[PDB]
């Protein structure tokens, strides 16, 4: 449906870390959802085999 | 007698396949490789990656040559006639060598 759940974006950080000759940092962003509907709001089916 | 209907190659609809483009010195630098990657999209999956080697996203590509051969066979008499060495000032010299 149109606002099947809510969707909280955090911010980026990064992990500055040096492995063997060579600069390894990872990002992440942390997140969250919550469905605001009451009673079921999303359904599927299997259409084909 | 009969013409010859020539046919030009960008006109053509296969034209549309491959890029075309005149590279001049090509015969003289493809004496080695040119070796150009192009790329790879990488879906960000959750969870830490491990901090080691397999973060190869950027397969390569190494050139090929290929080459086009014609034979244009000429006559013994057409130069002798072409080159004005076989000539008199003749008439009929003047005109076989038309």
């Amino acid at each position: 449906e149109k606002a099947s759940e809510s969707y909280f974006m955090g911010q980026m950080q990064v992990a500055r870390t040096e492995s063997g000759g060579g600069l390894h940092l990872q990002l992440t962003q942390p997140r969250a959802n919550v469905d605001l509907g009451v009673g079921f709001t999303a359904a599927y089916a299997a259409a084909a085999l | 007698c009969s013409t010859l209907s020539l046919v030009r190659f960008l006109e053509l609809g296969l034209s549309v396949a491959c890029v075309c483009t005149k590279f001049p010195e090509l015969s003289y630098v493809a004496e080695g490789t040119i070796q150009f990657e192009v790329q790879q999209p990488m879906i960000a999956r959750d969870g830490p990656h491990p901090a080691d080697q397999p973060v190869h996203n950027y397969m390569i590509k190494r050139l090929d040559r290929r080459s086009l051969n014609a034979a244009f066979s000429i006559a013994v008499e057409a130069l002798g006639l072409i080159s004005g060495e076989n000539l008199d000032g003749t008439h009929i010299s003047s005109a076989m060598r038309l």
